[PDB]
């Protein structure tokens, strides 16, 4: 076992800078207003967005100035090696939503849908590494299929520290070696950062190197989904007429 | 009887089948579209930093000097003349709380519903209390809309008698960037029925009768010559949608005409769906243009 | 650890799974036999509706709290806590459960909505509380008749009542349908089944059932069976709410 | 209940006076508020106030069975709990969201760190090991917990002394805090976080705010460090777009603040020994 | 929910032995199954019935058998009824068709005769196999069990437990000695494991694959649990409504018919599919 | 390309279970020699010379055993070039860490050639598992599959009369499946004669323990007959001669007599024939272990990823210990205290675990 090689090279067989081909679709589950899938490697996010809707069981909750933004977490029992039960309402899947929602609230523009929910769900199949950025990911691409306005991509991914150098998108193995993993979600065009959680210890000057090269990965993870969105929009609109 | 058990294909995306290259703009979030002398923005853009940004999937549009967005999925906005098909959630003492697919719960003044016949001449609390035993929760409307409210809701209402309750029929529920705007959104086809397609999404099928508001259920049976078409319509629009292309009169008339051979069961399976729709599409354009 | 009752072990099992004995088996009787029925209402005062069933081991009270706020949606509603006391049966079970009581309650509710009219009980919600003070063999289907009897002692209308019976099915070579069997038939066997009807228009109202085997003409004979047997068993519930009226016309 | 609602004229009258840097007891934005660490007579207690906001920390051990995955190395359970002292709205089992943030911001900031030593405090690997909690307690709420909750937890897992245990094969024999001394945790590094918040989309950072500059903030964020540089945790809450210098600028504040909150706590411990080794059963520490 | 005279719709077509889809009352849709989705796995499965999406992994874990059933394993079931479903389902709005679900599932399997635990026990009393089944709802509707219990069958089929020794040695100190041989691992039998039909009752007239439209529009389901054979392993009935003792007769009969139908090509697919091998791309949510 | 491997575990919670982990087939792989254009020409660090000269030009590459048995005759510097694999290495890593150890400090060395070759990650000498076939198999066949593609890479590249390539083994079984594969291939020993350099080539070459009766049967014996309990002792002498004394002294030698005994604890010594005595006893059990915690120092394994580390003792009638601690860099150097939990079946060395911190050695 190993995490870099003195050549260079990782275990799955990439380099630092270098990350691990994503494959997504758009348009899963018709039932709904926006859905997504996404593999970010062995990883398996699913997005579902039930789109600005009424409140119901008003609870004196439908905010008037804007609209109000419902993320809902959950990593099934079978996606990890090991069995675990209570996927919902444990302490750390709530931390997750609470992370969506502050982010898609920052980006998902709500000013324009006043007293309506928009309903996020995300269930996480399969984890490899990289839980949190996968899900950002497929919630994004779901936002985009249902027509919901939002300011630009809000694309995430994770860094990590090893040797010296910086990895991009970590997996398990190094994720669970203990090092330094630094996940954020950035909106590109303008380079502001959505959110920055981040768990191990770690020197302060190698800060900036892990936080640019994390960016980086993001930019990339940019292009990829873009094009597949720039895919998905010429084939409806030719269908179309 | 009959099962049929499947293995799942894969997808044949870039719908190369039709080879058309559009002439069109298309653009993403963060995506800056000209930036020019005091250009008005509309729906599906916004601004920053003296620069315009897209906010929504689809195609740019550029009228005489205003620049909008046509997204490619979205639920119903309110207009002021579109008619509309609705589904009853409440009854609230003074109105009705409907659901179209749209961003909120629609709504239904209890002065706006059409009464029996033309007994016109106020309402009073006997009418507020038959608020409910006529308009059963749950019920459908086919109305038009009236106004829509500066908090997004739709205030709509029934100008005439061809409006206002429906009878027993079928129903379907897609899209709503799926049926083109344009006029005589009621049709009365030569099959042997007629429908009513929403500017939102959900399109009504029902037998057209003999006589030519609602204000009685004529829960009568239908010839099996009439609920054989309703079906073969209503599965022909499911073929429509799942393969994304617009949705009127000539669409559902020429996708009927094209499953007569296959029978009425066997044109949801993906190859017939999309050899009825490839002719339906290819006719159409052809002796369109 | 739960912080609402008291401390105690973190596990505990029982002694006999610490036995040493090929336990007594059963052996014979006649198939088409009912154990002794004691059924009474009114055995509760401060609810609006009680009864009480006891046949053999099995030993189960139910009690209605009445209407209580909270056309197709302005529609009653009734909900059923079924509850067995965790000193039924040879093994302990913490109160709460999280199997098998809501598996009956289930039950319960699929098999009494349709008897009692919930037209005449608008925007109210009935609260159904069965209890299982002791297993002795049929359960579920005394939880019913004790449920329908609690009902119609508090008052609410119906179309008829129920009556429920538990048959099982002998391991032997040539296997019989047991009528109203005991924990012993139960817990030996093969299979189990529950019916329920509505003995005078003659309609089940929920049924279940269970196999280690079986098959269609089996299961068929059954269910007759047990059809049978509620309808001999209708009688007793009759006489009792006779009984239990009477004895409120004499209280005044 | 619910908390008062917030009138427009404190909301604009404070956002002026951030756009002219003026707090409101007087202080500058790079200044935390009086910290007074105070300890109890029960080794492991401690009482932390800053300002207003007092924060209650006790530490207690058990002896149980060990995980499998983890036979040698012992345990460790956090817990935060919003006393219904600390404001209103703190009513049990409403405001699930802040306790759940804070309890995962807590766990790992230092369970993840690694600022005890778990293996120390093993004793039959495999059988019986110990099983330190630690219970913080918000009795009233002006402004930070995080600073104040973590600052709590260290000064009592500093400030906490076991049963001593002697063992010989499997025989393991306990004994009370009268018969011997008991003996002191194991320590590596001590963190404690660091709260910045941001007003205006990011133009304007404050440290240490109050309850009504959080609640007119749009983000927070916190930054775990040590008196060696050395992050171990930072996270950014509120939905607010933050850049890169701004991240730079407040890792080097929090350095400073962390090694002055270190020495202060550091004093504390001195003073409260030196007490004990004196008569008296307290221990107090002033900024 | 819908209206009423569209429920006089649909009646009055099953009646005349017609439906919205153009079928009637013995025929149900073209159901996409697929195995081998998840990898993480021991086993699993997906299900696309019409507009129902179902997943469903299976994972063989090692622990102590049960004290009244020591030469043998068990299986245990979850049961994730996402929301992504329906929205009116949350973390604590599920559980109840979760545990419905769940409940069933093992009433199907309390049987001995469907799946040889037998075959899943290592060491008595001291180690043995558990199969803990994951199902996971994506979509509902309609004929919701029959599809899970598909799923659960090509998951088994599908499954992979590995040959594990375990020695024991003096002074408790216990090994596992694997089989380096990913390829020689065991195959359980689901010649018995069994299929739900649920037979809705509408009008007069009994139905199969009950679309949610069509469910509004019912009073009572029987639901059947076949195996390949004939035999009923259960028998439930479910519904706010009543149902009279001959019918059940009819529906048990239509319940053993569809249930041969449905273990036949079930069969024949996974074998043809278990034939192709890795050239099939394992396409699935792309 | 991509390929998903999976493979299974034993946990540390006594279980099973399975991995999926992906391998990336990159093209961009060097082969260490300037020439070979398509493969790079800027690539700098460790690599080969263009014209070697001890067949002349005579590029190599071992197999394991080699690395693992003669690495004194690579670690010499008479010769200068050779090509190393991924395969061969990991395997170097599995089995010895200083073996492993001494050839990345010499692929460190710009001058001694060890260019590394990772085949694994390569979309062409890759090759997958097979029903059947061992792990060792996968290897071998792996190394055979990257000779042969190294003689045909070399060989297109130029008109050959500059470079070829050789493969070397320790055994010849290797050599001839090798030549029944259709390329070259020597054993050490030939090599090593065939150069006639100065001699110092050749020059630089030319436990499971007893079970354990339970408590029952030992005490059962000792009342009934041949066992007997007594106190046993090592000594600073050796590490085999042991004395028991009976509560009569015994000497037992052997670390099997020594069956996991301790300077101080309660063994069940059994007489051996008088064939072999002053007497000669040994030990099948222990009545009561009594352990204490032992001062020491941590001597750990250079790799900074491993968790066993080794333990020593201060007194010299201890066994070292293998413990699990993760630090291994704040207490090397600093004498620490650790407290032993068992000795089982299979290992020379016990298992314990840390409990405290003193300080550096000397103060
Ligand atoms: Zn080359």
């Amino acid at each position: 076992l190993e995490l870099l090689s003195d050549q260079g090279y990782r275990v799955d067989g990439r380099r630092a800078g270098e990350l691990r081909k994503i494959q997504a679709r758009m348009g899963v589950f018709a039932q709904a207003d926006g859905s997504a899938y996404i593999e970010q490697g062995n990883t398996k996010a699913l997005a579902v967005v039930y789109g600005p809707h009424e409140i119901r069981g008003s609870r004196a909750r439908a905010l008037p100035d804007r609209a109000l933004v419902n993320c809902q977490y959950s990593s099934a029992t079978f996606s990890t090696g090991e069995r675990k039960r209570r996927p919902h309402g444990d302490r750390k899947s709530c931390e997750m939503g609470l992370q969506l929602r502050q982010t898609f609230e920052a980006a998902i523009l709500t000013q324009l849908h006043p007293r309506s929910q928009i309903d996020i769900y995300v269930q996480v199949l399969q984890a490899d590494g990289g839980t949190y950025a996968a899900c950002v990911n497929a919630a994004t691409l779901a936002v985009l299929d249902a027509g919901i306005p939002m300011r630009d991509f809000v694309c995430a991914c994770s860094a990590g520290f090893v040797d010296g150098t910086a990895l991009a998108d970590l997996s398990h193995v190094e994720e669970a070696a203990g090092g330094p993993q630094l996940a954020l979600a950035l909106l590109p065009a303008s380079g502001q950062i959505a959110l920055l959680e981040m768990d191990a210890r770690l020197h302060e000057d190698h800060l900036e190197r892990v936080l640019e090269a994390a960016a980086q990965a993001a930019r990339d993870v940019h292009t990829l989904l873009d094009r597949v969105v720039r895919q998905h929009v010429r084939e409806a609109s030719i269908l179309l007429g | 009887m009959a099962m049929e058990m499947r293995l799942p294909v894969a997808r044949k995306p870039l719908s190369e089948r039709l080879g058309r290259d559009t002439k069109k703009h298309l653009v993403v979030p963060g995506d800056t579209i000209t930036t020019d002398t005091g250009f008005m923005r509309g729906h599906g853009t916004y601004m920053g930093e003296e620069k315009l940004i897209a906010s929504v999937a689809g195609s740019v549009e550029r009228v005489n000097k205003l620049i909008c967005v046509k997204a490619l999925k979205t639920r119903y906005i309110g207009e002021v003349g579109d008619i509309v098909v609705g589904r009853i959630t409440e009854v609230q003492q003074k109105r009705w709380k409907v659901e179209t697919n749209s961003r909120l719960d629609s709504v239904l003044l209890l002065s706006s519903m059409n009464l029996p016949g033309g007994e016109l001449r106020r309402r009073s609390a006997e009418d507020e209390l038959a608020m409910r035993g006529f308009l059963q929760e749950g019920d459908l409307i086919s109305a038009e809309v009236q106004a829509v409210f500066s908090d997004g809701a739709v205030s709509l209402h029934t100008r005439s008698l061809k409006y206002g309750k429906l009878g027993q029929g079928v129903l379907v529920q897609v899209s709503p960037s799926l049926v083109k705007r344009q006029k005589t959104h009621f049709h009365d086809l030569p099959c042997g029925a007629s429908v009513i397609l929403g500017n939102n999404g959900f399109i009504w099928i029902y037998p057209t009768p003999e006589h030519k508001g609602g204000f009685i259920a004529n829960l009568e049976p239908v010839s099996l010559a009439d609920r054989e078409v309703i079906s073969r319509l209503r599965n022909c629009i499911i073929s429509l949608v799942t393969q994304r292309m617009m949705l009127y009169d000539t669409s559902i008339l020429y996708c009927y005409e094209a499953s007569l051979p296959h029978q009425i069961k066997d044109i949801l399976k993906p190859e017939i769906m999309e050899e009825i729709v490839m002719e339906t599409r290819q006719r159409l354009l052809e002796q369109e243009g | 650890g739960d912080h609402r009752r008291i401390r105690g072990p973190e596990e505990s099992q029982p002694p006999q799974l610490y036995a040493a004995d090929e336990e007594e088996a059963p052996g014979t009787r006649d198939p088409t036999r009912l154990r002794p029925v004691y059924a009474r209402a009114g055995l509760l005062s401060q609810a609006k509706g009680s009864a009480y069933l006891e046949a053999g081991g099995t030993k189960v009270l139910c009690a209605v709290s009445g209407p209580r706020q909270a056309p197709a949606a302005l529609r009653g509603r009734l909900l059923c806590d079924f509850r067995r006391a965790p000193f039924a049966g040879r093994r302990r079970r913490a109160p709460p459960g999280g199997c098998e009581e809501r598996e009956l309650a289930l039950a319960l509710q699929e098999a009494l909505e349709p008897a009692v009219r919930l037209g005449r009980y608008p925007r109210a919600q009935l609260e159904v509380s069965a209890l299982l003070l002791e297993d002795g063999g049929s359960a579920l289907a005394a939880a019913l008749t004790a449920a329908a009897l609690a009902l119609a002692d508090a008052g609410v209308e119906m179309y008829d009542l129920v009556v429920g019976c538990g048959l099982s099915l002998a391991p032997g070579p040539a296997p019989t349908w047991l009528l109203d069997p005991t924990r012993l038939e139960e817990e030996r066997a093969a299979a189990g089944l529950t019916v329920a009807l509505m003995p005078v228009l003659n309609q089940v109202a929920g049924l279940l059932g269970s196999g280690e085997g079986g098959l269609t003409e089996s299961w068929a004979e059954a269910v007759r069976l047990g059809l049978e047997g509620c309808q001999r068993l209708y009688p007793v519930l009759q006489q009792s709410l006779v009984r239990a009226a009477r004895r409120r016309g004499a209280a005044a | 209940m619910k908390e008062t609602p917030l009138s427009n004229c404190e909301r604009r009258f404070l956002l002026r006076a951030i756009e002219e840097k003026k707090r409101l007891d007087g202080r500058q934005t790079y200044d935390y508020r009086n910290i007074r660490i105070s300890f109890g007579t029960d080794y492991g207690c401690c009482i932390v106030e800053l300002g207003k906001t007092r924060v209650l920390g006790q530490v207690s051990c058990e002896l149980v069975s060990p995980k499998l995955n983890r036979a040698t190395e012992g345990i460790l359970f956090f817990n935060l709990e919003l006393s219904q002292m600390a404001a209103p709205a703190f009513e049990p089992g409403r405001q699930s969201d802040l306790l759940v943030k804070l309890n995962r911001l807590m766990e790992r900031c230092l369970r993840n760190s690694k600022c005890i030593d778990t293996e120390s405090l093993c004793v039959v690997a495999g059988e019986k090991v110990w099983q330190i909690r630690v219970d913080l307690h918000l009795l009233n709420h002006d402004g930070n917990i995080i600073d104040a909750a973590s600052i709590a937890a260290i000064v009592a897992l500093c400030h906490f002394r076991r049963p001593d245990v002697s063992v010989q094969g499997d025989e393991v024999t306990l004994y009370t805090p009268e018969e011997r001394d008991p003996v002191p945790l194991s320590i590596h590094h001590m963190p404690i976080c660091v709260s910045f918040a941001f007003f205006q989309q990011g133009t304007y950072l404050l440290v240490d705010p109050n309850e009504r500059e959080e609640r007119v903030m749009d983000g927070l964020l916190v930054i775990a460090m040590n008196k060696h540089r050395e992050i171990c945790t930072i996270q950014s809450s509120g939905g607010i777009m933050l850049l890169k210098d701004q991240v730079l600028r407040c890792s080097k504040i929090a350095g400073v603040k962390v090694a002055e909150i270190t020495e202060l706590i550091l004093k504390a411990l001195e003073n409260d020994q030196k007490v004990r080794k004196e008569g008296g059963k307290f221990g107090f520490a002033e900024s | 929910t819908l209206s009423e005279a569209e429920k006089v719709y649909i009646v009055h077509g099953v009646q005349e032995d017609l439906r919205v889809d153009g079928r009637g009352c013995e025929d149900y849709r073209c159901v996409e199954v697929e195995t081998d989705v998840v990898s993480n796995t021991s086993g699993s499965a997906r299900v696309k019935l019409g507009h129902t999406d179902i997943l469903v992994g299976v994972k063989a874990e090692m622990g102590t058998p049960k004290l009244e059933k020591p030469n043998e394993g068990y299986l245990e079931f979850f049961v994730d009824c996402s929301a992504s479903a329906t929205p009116e389902f949350e973390g604590r709005g599920g559980d109840d068709l979760g545990t419905e679900i769940a409940n069933t599932l093992y009433r199907i399997f309390n049987n001995k005769s469907s799946v040889d635990l037998k075959t899943l026990c290592i060491s008595p009393r001291e180690h043995c196999w558990v199969l803990y089944v994951d199902v996971l709802l994506l979509e509902c509707g309609g004929n919701l069990f029959d599809a899970i219990s598909i799923a659960v069958k090509a998951a088994l089929f599908n499954t992979r437990i590995p040959r594990v020794r375990v020695l024991e040695d003096e002074e408790g100190s216990k090994d596992i000695e694997l089989s380096d041989d990913p390829y020689d691992c065991i195959r359980l039998s689901v010649e018995n494991v069994p299929c739900i039909v649920t037979l809705c009752k509408i009008g007069y007239r009994h139905v199969v694959d009950a679309t949610l439209q069509e469910e509004a529009c019912s009073l009572a389901s029987l639901l059947v649990s076949v195996t390949s054979k004939g035999v009923v392993t259960c028998m439930r009935k479910v519904g706010k409504g009543s149902l009279d003792p001959e019918s059940i007769f009819e529906m048990m009969e239509t319940g053993k018919r569809v249930g041969k139908v449905l273990h036949a090509s079930l069969q024949s697919v996974v074998h043809k599919e278990e034939s192709l091998g890795p050239k099939r791309q394992k396409v699935g949510f792309l | 390309m991509l390929k998903s491997k999976t493979f299974l575990k034993k946990t540390r919670a006594g279980g099973v279970m399975k991995i999926v982990r992906e391998h990336y087939l990159r093209d961009d792989i060097g082969c260490g020699a300037p020439g070979c254009a398509a493969c790079g020409g800027a690539h700098e660090g460790p690599a080969l010379e263009p014209q070697p000269q001890d067949p002349q030009p005579h590029y190599l590459l071992p197999d394991t055993n080699v690395l693992l048995h003669q690495i004194d005759v690579l670690e010499d510097p008479a010769i200068r070039n050779v090509i190393v694999l991924q395969t061969v290495l990991q395997e170097v890593r599995n089995r010895s860490a200083p073996v492993y150890k001494r050839i990345r400090d010499v692929t460190n060395n710009q001058e001694k050639h060890f260019y590394t070759f990772t085949n694994e990650h390569h979309r062409e000498t890759y090759v997958e598992q097979e029903q059947g076939e061992n792990a060792n198999d996968r290897n071998n066949r792996a190394i055979r599959v990257a000779a042969k593609w190294y003689n045909e890479h070399l060989k297109k590249m130029s008109a050959d009369n500059q470079l070829q390539v050789i493969f070397i083994t320790n055994d010849r079984r290797n050599k001839e499946k090798a030549i029944e594969e259709g390329i070259p291939a020597f054993t050490c020993e030939e090599y090593v004669k065939s150069l006639t350099a100065n001699p110092e080539l050749i020059d630089r070459l030319a436990i499971i323990f007893s079970e354990h009766l339970p408590l029952s049967k030992l005490q059962q014996g000792i009342k009934s007959g041949t066992y007997l309990q007594g106190t046993f002792r090592a000594s600073r002498e050796n590490y085999l001669e042991a004395t028991v004394w009976i509560h009569k002294e015994i000497i037992l030698q052997g670390l099997k007599h020594l069956n996991r005994a301790v300077h101080e604890d309660i063994v069940a010594v059994e007489l051996l024939p008088k064939s072999q005595w002053k007497p000669t006893g040994r030990v099948v059990g222990i009545i009561k272990r009594n352990w204490r915690p032992y001062c020491g120092m941590l001597s750990k394994s250079d790799i900074k990823e491993s968790r066993r580390h080794l333990f020593t003792p201060a007194d010299k009638r201890i066994p070292r210990i293998r413990i699990e601690t993760r630090q291994a860099s704040t207490l090397e150097g600093r004498r620490i205290i650790v407290a032993i939990d068992g000795w089982p079946r299979n290992s020379r060395y016990p298992n314990g675990h840390f409990v405290r911190n003193l300080g550096d050695v000397g103060e």
